[PDB]
Parts: structure tokens; C-alpha cells; sequence
């Protein structure tokens, strides 16, 4: 049945206790340990998918397999299609087995 | 921020 967030950690892929992103329309959820957070954040928390991993600027292009993402300055050449339905992946993944 | 359990 329809839920707004995913059932698996976007970082490691395992289930369990997951913090949910507060960014409008973001379905991503994460283990606290995987984000190096000690406690669930107080109040509003937006996940790392929204900020460029190079510079912190707002992301415009998004890895489909992990929270790496890229602003307008850093997005060209950042992602390639993968064997899983052509879904885009960053350099952390083997595109044949992302 | 909120949590869910799976
Ligand atoms: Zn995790
Ligand atoms: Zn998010
Ligand atoms: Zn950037
Ligand atoms: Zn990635």
C-alpha cells in the first residue's frame, strides 16, 4: 500500500529503523548510523540527496543508488546509465551491477 | 525528524 517513504536505507540498502527525509516529495530514509547521526534530528531534517556533494549548493542531478547528487556547476559527467533499467548511477557504482 | 520501522 502507498506510503510516502521507502522501506530501505538509501545508503546501505538494509531495512530497520530509518529516519525519514522532510524535504517536500523526497521518499528517502536512512539509518542513523549510516548518516553518522547519534540521535534522530530535532525538528526539520533534509537528507543529503538535496545538496551537492562537491560544494553544498542545491542539487539538480541525482544518483539513483545513493545520496550523491550534484548542483548545476558539478553535474555534467557525474552520472551514467546502469544495467538496472538504465537508472543513473554515480562513480561509486559498477554500472553493470549497481 | 521522524522514523519508520521496516
Ligand atoms: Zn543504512
Ligand atoms: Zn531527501
Ligand atoms: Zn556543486
Ligand atoms: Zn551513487
Amino acid at each position: 500500500p502507498k506510503q510516502m517513504h521507502e522501506d530501505y536505507c538509501f545508503q546501505c540498502g538494509d531495512g530497520g529503523e530509518l529516519v525519514m527525509c522532510d524535504k517536500k516529495d523526497c521518499p528517502k530514509a536512512y539509518h542513523l548510523l549510516c548518516l553518522n547521526l547519534t540521535q534522530p534530528p530535532y525538528g526539520k531534517w533534509e537528507c543529503p540527496w538535496h545538496q551537492c556533494d562537491e560544494c553544498s549548493s542545491a542539487a539538480v542531478s541525482f544518483c539513483e543508488f545513493c545520496p550523491h547528487s550534484f548542483c548545476k556547476d558539478h553535474e555534467k559527467g557525474a552520472l551514467v546509465p546502469s544495467a538496472l533499467e538504465g537508472r543513473l548511477c554515480c562513480s561509486e557504482h559498477d554500472p553493470m551491477a549497481p | 525528524a521522524r522514523t519508520k520501522q521496516t
